[PDB]
């Protein structure tokens, strides 16, 4: 109109939702807990000797 | 204690962005970094060094 220019009036995103990235170290020591276990149970056995004979 | 100072790391990390975060609200300024500012290049159509601006 005239000279100058109309540009319509632009909409905005009501909320924004922040989610950060972190970095991933990848230890290994965790979720080994079934060695652990496996270790727990070692169930050594010894049979008398002389009680037989 | 190996499983809680891995998750240790990710608190501090999140911690060094809402400081700064924290910072930039206080000086009057945007925190790009928190925002997406993706959609109002499309809505008004500008390069992209005039969006740096
Ligand atoms: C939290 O644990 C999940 C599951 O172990 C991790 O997600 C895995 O990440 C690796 C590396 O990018 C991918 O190869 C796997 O496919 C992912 N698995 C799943 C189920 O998503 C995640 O990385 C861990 N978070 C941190 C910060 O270490």
């Amino acid at each position: 109109c005239f000279g100058v220019t109309f540009k319509k009036p632009l909409v905005a995103e009501e909320k924004t939702s922040l989610e950060p990235q972190l970095p991933h170290l990848q230890l290994r020591l965790p979720h080994l807990v079934g060695i652990i276990a496996k270790i727990k149970g070692i169930k050594i056995e010894v049979t008398s000797s002389g009680e037989s004979i | 204690d190996i499983s809680i100072m891995e998750g240790m790391f990710a608190v501090q990390h999140v911690h060094t962005h809402l400081n700064h975060l924290r910072t930039m609200l206080m000086e009057r300024r945007i925190d790009w970094t928190y925002m997406s500012s993706s959609w109002l290049q499309t809505q008004l159509q500008k390069s992209d060094d005039e969006m740096k601006v």
